[PDB]
DNA sequence: GCAGCTGTCTAGAGACATCGAT
DNA sequence: CGATGTCTCTAGACAGCTGC
């Protein structure tokens, strides 16, 4: 049986996918019920995953996770032969390392030796100046922080704080994923969260330019080494999301809110006259200055989008903040609709829509549910003037189309709660109705309908086991509801 | 001796030799104690200057350098940003010995101005034996964190062009 | 009176037949 | 073994056929 499975994974590389499924099934069954050979099975699967990256090899990690969640003691019975696997930081650590650490999480926690090996291997990996090695290091950091839980050994907590702070000085590409992954570990700490906010605040002071509502605080000149050094938009998005988490959880926090508020009040007062990119054609592809304008142009778009989330969330049916949102998108559209996609890149017809957005699936769900299918006395007549901005309407849904497309092509999305399948499932369960309500209220409806096509496509292709609740959530036999 | 007294009130003990570091195993209280000591007694150019003189007098001993085997506590203040650099320079002509500071600078990127420090490290590399030069050449990626890629690539290509025997 | 409106021409992108030996 | 060219096409454009 075990030889047949080994050569099954060998012969894989859709009938090939079915062969993978059969091999995983037989290997799991022969591992679960056969005691003295389970160590041999673990050795075989450990020897088979290595030197295998050209073919889709996600099967190795997934069946390994299944067999270790069924029986975690096998690795210790095998004297923890996973230490040698730490060299995989150079072959293909784009997703394999993340899944492998996910699988081995309980055995790293229970076993101190493997934890020590992991921390030392990642410590020597982080300061390797290779892009791939640094990507592997930051990927491992994204998991090790949440490997240990204290939210509900303090030296272990405080010692890990400075590693990512030191790694922050590296390139923008490796500065990227930490902004996204900070929230996941911030959902798992109380005072480590305070230290993380302080570090992020010190980071954002680098480009704040505290000047009290004057010429715009654009220190993008530092992110030029034609090249880019820090993704300001991702940092701002992480700042907003972590601030929201801290506010919901319960000195600098009051300063943190006011400087964020000051920035919002500064963007509304800093238009495309104080900006350096006031020319309609300063952009030039394959030029040393044009691409510098292009990266400045794309970066500020993410800057505007983040504060749209802030003002909408920090204000609660308060007309003063709603007009701020209007001004932010006014700056956004005035600089995104034209200049870019006129001189930036529109020579080929844009198949996609408004550029990669840095919003929250939770936020866009709240926005659409509050915008459409919501009419109460708590509404302060702000949506009435907000509804006049039909350009904001098109963007308000096109971002959602971008997010679920990420769930279409890939298995995840951006923003908080991008990896908890039930979480977007509830989000998808909620946004679909108002998406349908907007279509049935009576282009703009063309956008929401296109989304529904991609919810149903994603529902069947990804959440196949979760179809009955989604079908019933539109208000058990699926056909009667489907026929409806 | 001013730095020695500051260590006495908050820091290591006055012991020059080959023993262990007399520092508390923590970085939230002992480090804060050292910071408050360095921010309470030194508050003027003269007192910080005499503190720097005392630090130079104390750490100059090779016994203290062997005791070092951390230095991140010193780097927590901006006034020691070039002090650690010049102490590294003083510790580098000790071999095969600079291996300690080579490994100590690993997992450490506190620096004053990396752009000039790179030029200075090849300047001292022009007068170094072969093995230490090999280790330092390996250590050019160590001192950087991928923020000076163009110039460092240019200079390493120059080193490759000049040195063929030491290409490895 | 030269101001209006009316359409094949051209570039987009995606699927297929053989494309041309490994 | 399979990179490649050929072809249904959908639209947009500015330019010929309406006009003016």
């Amino acid at each position: 049986l075990v030889d047949l499975g080994f050569s099954l994974m060998e012969s894989y590389e859709m009938p090939a996918q079915q062969a993978c499924k059969l091999g995983a099934s037989i290997l799991l069954e022969t591992f679960k019920v056969h005691e003295p050979i389970r160590s041999d099975i673990l050795e075989q699967v450990l020897n088979r995953v290595l030197t295998k990256a050209a073919s889709p090899v996600s099967h190795f990690i997934d069946l390994l996770s299944n067999i270790v969640v069924s029986a975690p003691l096998v690795l210790q019975n095998s004297s923890s032969r996973v230490t040698e696997t730490f060299d995989n930081l150079s072959f293909l650590p784009i997703d394999t390392v993340q899944g492998l650490l996910r699988a081995v999480q309980p055995l790293l926690k229970v076993s101190m030796s493997v934890r020590d090996s992991l921390i030392l291997v990642l410590q020597k990996a982080i300061f390797s100046r290779q892009l791939d090695a640094r990507k592997a290091a930051v990927a491992g950091f994204l998991l090790l922080l949440r490997n240990f839980k204290i939210l509900g050994n303090e030296a272990f907590c405080l010692e890990i704080l400075g590693s990512l702070r030191r790694c922050l000085s590296q390139q923008a590409d490796v500065r990227l994923m930490l902004y996204e992954g900070f929230y996941d570990v911030l959902r798992r700490n109380s005072q480590l969260a305070s230290s993380i906010m302080e570090t992020l605040l010190s980071q954002i002071k680098q480009y704040y330019l505290p000047q009290q509502d004057l010429l715009p605080p654009l220190k993008l000149e530092g992110c030029i080494m034609i090249f880019l050094q820090e993704p300001l938009a991702h940092l701002l998005c992480c700042i907003q999301h972590c601030l929201a988490w801290y506010k919901s959880t319960v000195g600098f926090e009051q300063n943190f809110e006011e400087m964020l508020e000051s920035v919002t009040r500064r963007m509304i007062k800093s238009e495309l006259e104080d900006f350096e990119l006031d020319k309609s054609a300063d952009f030039s592809p394959s030029s040393g200055v044009g691409v510098k304008n292009n990266i400045y142009a794309i970066q500020v778009m993410g800057i505007c989008e983040v504060l749209i989330e802030y003002n909408f969330k920090i204000g609660n049916f308060s007309k003063n903040k709603f007009e701020d949102v209007l001004g932010l998108f006014t700056c956004y559209n005035k600089l995104s609709e034209i200049l870019k996609e006129k001189a930036g890149k529109n020579k080929s017809t844009l198949g996609n829509r408004i550029a990669r957005s840095f919003l929250s699936m939770g936020f866009v769900s709240t926005l659409l549910t509050a915008l459409f299918r919501d009419n109460a006395q708590s509404h302060e007549e702000s949506l009435a003037v907000l509804r006049s901005s039909t350009e904001f309407m098109r963007y308000a849904v096109s971002v959602a189309l971008q997010k679920v497309q990420q769930l279409e092509e890939m298995g995840q999305t951006d923003g908080p709660d991008g990896q908890n399948p039930e979480k977007m499932f509830q989000n998808l369960c909620k946004i679909t109705r108002v998406l349908l309500w907007r279509y049935t209220s009576i282009s703009i409806s063309l956008l929401c309908l296109e989304g529904l096509l991609r919810i149903f496509n994603t529902m069947q292709q990804l959440y196949a086991a979760r179809i009955p609740q989604f079908l019933q959530a539109l208000d058990i036999n699926v056909t009667e509801k489907a026929a409806f | 001796g001013v730095f020695e007294e500051l260590l006495r009130t908050s820091g290591i003990i006055l012991k020059v030799g080959e023993g262990q570091n007399e520092i508390a195993v923590d970085q939230t209280a002992f480090q804060k104690k050292l910071r408050v000591a360095l921010e309470k007694h030194p508050s003027y150019p003269g007192v910080v200057n005499e503190f720097i003189s005392g630090l130079e007098s104390h750490i100059k001993d090779r016994s203290q350098f062997k005791n070092c085997l951390l230095i991140k506590l010193l780097l927590g203040i901006k006034i020691l940003q070039p002090a650690v650099v010049t102490l590294l320079l003083e510790k580098i002509p000790e071999f095969n010995f600079p291996r300690l500071i080579v490994n100590q600078f690993k997992w450490l990127d506190g620096l004053l101005d990396s752009q000039d420090l790179v030029k200075k490290l090849m300047q001292m590399l022009s007068v170094s034996p072969v093995p230490i030069q090999h280790d330092i050449i390996t250590s050019l990626p160590e001192i950087l964190e991928d923020s000076q890629q163009n110039e460092v690539a240019r200079e390493l290509s120059c080193l490759l062009k000049q040195g063929r025997r030491l290409t490895v």
